[PDB]
DNA sequence: ATATTATAATATATAATAATAAATATTTAATATTATAATA
């Protein structure tokens, strides 16, 4: 029972990007040709395979959702391409982790749909039917320059707009059956943390709060009562984050810090911090990073009235 | 041998695996009491092999609680409860 | 010694058969399963064979298949298996089903064979477990080299290459058909 | 009432933990809704598995806590999935210490409560009854982030203050049937290095040693004798730690010096020093290692009363 | 079936630079000897591989396409040298990373095509056939100074001006059978970073737009509402470009912080970020470089209607 | 057997030095009446260059320099793996 | 002007697999006999 819009117009969250890719879909449909290669990158976990399946039903063809471990050997991908047909498409994931032998096999596969292979050297030339190679990675920066320059469509995925996050909150609460408020929708959009999954988790938890504290009612006051104590903040801070900030600023006064020293002093190993708490705050930019220590920026000083050295 | 662990046998020099199951089997063959399928069942066995089960524990579990004229998901479920 | 006979059947007294090969009959027995494949009296038949030499006797065993001879020979190489045991086993069940039961290592399907103890069943299964294997043209060599470069093993590639497409086909289509397979 | 009490009122934990989540689930249970996944983590030896067992005990649902390092295999994972039924709860210890195959056979169960089983061979669709994973890890920092996204609720454990430790000592001694004075309870709490369950173990040891030399009643002389035999004062300094800090104040007067220099001076291995000796003092304001070196408060010097400007 | 310009005069932009390579072309035709070894430095998108293969076609020689990132071992270098013959040429990209042993192997290989490395026993005396090594790095600053001095041909490849990019758009549309309005060609020519690869990609996007949203060829209004659907301004902005500009004008107050910090905040790879950012933002002069960081100009901050404090 | 050679016999699989040397010992009384330096140099140069030891020898022995110099046979041996 | 240490690579101890050679072990076929389960 996962959250999934049925259609591309039904897909809501990136309206300009949705219109762009709808234009690409109608370009594939009208031209009666396989759609160009689409590069996809952005958030790591977003259910991209399901969206590729939706694109498959929009094309009406089959897309083999494949990844790096699936296509780590060139033989497996060659076999899948041989079972691929005209007008079909192949979802590819973890292209960055894939071996360069895969890259050289996929050079002629998209280069006008051919295949060249060596056998005292003898050359064997093979052909491939036209198709839509789909390349989606968590990060596209590791893609090699000739390969990415030879591609066609490049599409970016990102967390939704705050008003559009609020609309997604409203739709998911209607799916979940929660009697949510537009003020509460904007509240959870401010709490969306850039992640739809943790957003839906917050909808579930405020639904539980409205069930056990209110009379099944989600309002702005109910949402504030649910999300203004413990690891919460209107911007996205936690009391873990506030503790980290306070412990950095009382010790080193916004100066260079030792990461092992921080892990020892906080009674909290630095690994989880740099895995969840630090990357979000640096995603907001609020911590500036040095090779001699992580320091918060002027935003955190303005949060607590602190000076600037 | 009454515990049927080959690891204790094989650390002795000159003793390999095959000698160990020979000792186990041919001593459990009555000397050491005193101190001195269908498509569904084949599908189940193949699934267990693909999920780490060695064929003997996938075999006597099928033998102990066989499934008759009903779908695979429930007798494999009670077999998974059965092997506990 | 004896590896195969291509002779004419003389008489049938099961399980003992006499095979007159150019004037001389050969004392050979066949399993009752092979009794379900013997021809009539006077009809020629080709039997894959292998002898057994004892201290005081020579015994001749002939089967319809070479692979049956090889499995019989490997059964005889076992320390606790005589010819009577192997004939009882193969008179109970056929060859590849017994192979899969050896993969299964199950005693239930082999205890039902008459005269067979359970202890015999587990010892033969354990000492017969799978250590054995499970039971070119320009286009052929080009496909083999192409799939070697693609990562497929040469033996793995060759069986997919030579099976489905015909002889001397176009290299592109036959490589396509070779890579049509999935696991 | 046992060695570890099973009552939510019998365990005086962190006030946020004492208030929020067990009251939430107490008022949320009975709605015919499967509880979502909850994580508890912190310092080791704090009975996170025991706390999860406590929570499931008030939930009145069949529960058996199993250790992850013991259960390396996905077959036993399927066994625990099939042992429980619809709307049940399960507690797992050290999820981060699992072999990955457990993780990818566990993701679809977090997705749609689905156990996709592999056997042209094809996978089989094996649905699961609704169930719940309760997480109790020492440190799940290296766990995969999508598994965090599938998980809903996480709580930390922190170094408890002296009042909470004293109340814990009092309630556990009441469980033990002790006649300890509140002054003795505070002395046992300060002698314990936080760690409320390990504090309970230390109180058990102190009770046994006092019963060796007397009755269950604990006097300040009994506390002094316990500190002398354990060679740990009320500040919690280890005898080795006290000797090393006495050498440091006798050599550099708390000046910022190198960790390698002091390690060579004390003839002790530096990594063990880093992971054992200074952590206990550095959760509190004692050791302030800098880019120039280690700095020590004069409150640590108050154990002997000698300090420099 | 390739659009690729197979002609020298197709890349008529940078007329002085093109005429310089024309002089080198006719010198090579007149020498009929070993050329000086070529090392071209220039930002991508301009078709440096296209330039190298055009050089090869004008020489009437076969070209092999490899790169510095591809090669890792001197044995691979020896293999690549052996595969080439007399009257051949090798295209190499990003020589800036190389093992030193490869460099001392290449020193006689470009002195007199010689190889005199150690096997002691008999050393090699292999003399390579006459073929020119052509270098197509982006920046020659990061690579070793002895190699840059030892390479003969060095040239600056720059972003193409508006008239050349408009001409390339018109001729590439002529290859595909479409037509471009001169005003739309001019605006997408001054846009798309002045690079024929990005210009062709933008041409494909706008031609798909005219295939669906339009009902014919691309005119000025067709291209304008294409960029409206593409969310691209008159300068050639991207969504990521706008977000990064907003972060370094608003979050960091001019952005006097290192490229590493902003790239980690964006979770963007360093090379991709700098390749996207530096050429177009420097030719517009919006942002300069300081050791503190890549701080903005006053003009860039005034571009969004914000007055410098 | 006449030349009393052992290493020729040893390279046969399953043949130890003692077995072949015994075969010499009894066969010398049983019987009464009855590649270059550059070849190894190329292999050593390819090994020190970075090439894997057995595929380098495969390239060397595929087209040896029996009638031509070591550098040219290395040149034509690098044809094989391209 | 010295260290120092907060982040960046690194190289091998410890998991594994693949010949290999010294060291062994070298018997089942037929048949009474006795239980033993099933049976007029």
């Amino acid at each position: 029972r996962a959250i999934r819009p049925l259609k591309l117009a039904d897909y809501i969250g990136q309206p300009s990007v949705r219109e762009q890719m709808e234009l690409f879909i109608h370009a594939a449909r009208g031209r009666q040709e396989a759609l160009d290669h689409t590069l996809i990158f952005g958030p790591p976990g977003l259910g991209k395979t399901t969206l590729a399946n939706i694109i498959a039903q929009e094309m009406g063809v089959s897309i083999k959702s494949t990844s790096g471990p699936v296509l780590e050997r060139p033989g497996d991908l060659a076999a899948l391409l041989t079972n691929l047909e005209a007008g079909d498409v192949l979802f590819v994931d973890e292209i960055h982790r894939l071996s360069p032998i895969v890259e050289e096999v996929l050079y002629p596969a998209m280069e006008d749909f051919q295949l060249d292979i060596m056998i005292a050297a003898r050359s064997i030339k093979l052909d491939l039917p036209p198709f839509t190679l789909v390349g989606a990675t968590t990060r596209a920066g590791m893609l090699t320059n000739p390969l990415r320059d030879r591609f066609g469509i490049v599409q970016r995925l990102e967390f939704y707009n705050v008003e559009d996050l609020a609309t997604i909150v409203s739709r998911s609460a209607g799916i979940l059956g929660l009697e949510i408020e537009p003020q509460g929708a904007a509240e959870i959009a401010k709490r969306a943390r850039g992640t739809p999954r943790i957003a839906n988790r917050l909808l579930r938890r405020v639904r539980d709060f409205a069930e056990v504290r209110g009379q099944g009612d989600i309002t702005r006051v109910i949402a504030d009562k649910a999300l203004n104590l413990l690891d919460v903040d209107e911007r996205g801070f936690d009391h873990l984050d506030r503790r980290l900030l306070l412990t950095m600023i009382d010790k080193f006064d916004g100066g260079p810090v030792g990461i092992d020293n921080l892990a020892a002093a906080l009674s909290e190993e630095r690994h989880t911090i740099e895995d969840v708490l630090e990357p979000y705050l640096i995603q907001q930019g609020y911590i500036m990073r040095t090779p001699r220590g992580r320091v918060v920026t002027r935003h955190a000083y303005l949060h607590f009235g602190l000076n600037i050295p | 041998v009454q515990a049927q662990d080959t690891s204790t046998l094989v650390k002795i020099p000159g003793v390999g695996k095959k000698t160990a199951e020979r000792l186990l089997v041919e001593l459990k063959d009555r000397f050491k009491a005193w101190e001195n399928v269908s498509s569904a069942e084949a599908d189940a066995v193949s699934a267990l092999i693909a999920l780490g089960f060695k064929p003997q524990e996938a075999s006597r579990a099928v033998a102990a609680v066989p499934g008759e004229d009903l779908s695979s998901e429930e007798m494999i479920r009670q077999a998974l409860k059965g092997m506990v | 010694m004896i590896g195969r006979l291509r002779g004419t059947l003389a008489e049938k007294q099961p399980p003992h058969l006499i095979l007159d090969v150019n004037g001389v009959g050969y004392e050979v027995e066949v399993p009752m399963t092979t009794l379900y494949r013997l021809p009539s009296v006077g009809e020629p038949v080709t039997l894959h064979t292998h002898l057994v030499v004892r201290e005081d006797a020579h015994l001749l065993y002939g089967f319809a298949e070479k692979r049956e001879r090889e499995l019989f020979r490997e059964l005889i190489r076992l320390n606790g298996v005589g010819p009577k045991l192997a004939l009882a086993l193969m008179s109970g069940l056929e060859v590849d089903e017994l192979v899969r039961c050896v993969q299964a290592q199950d005693t239930s399907t082999l205890v039902k064979i008459p005269g067979v103890g359970k202890k015999t069943a587990e010892r033969l299964l354990v000492e017969l477990k799978d250590r054995f294997k499970a039971w070119v043209s320009s286009a052929e060599a080009d496909a083999v080299s192409a799939l070697i470069a693609l990562g497929f093993k040469p033996q793995e590639a060759s069986r997919a290459v030579a099976a489905v497409p015909g002889e001397d086909l176009s290299s592109e289509e036959m490589i396509r058909q070779a890579l049509k397979g999935m696991v």
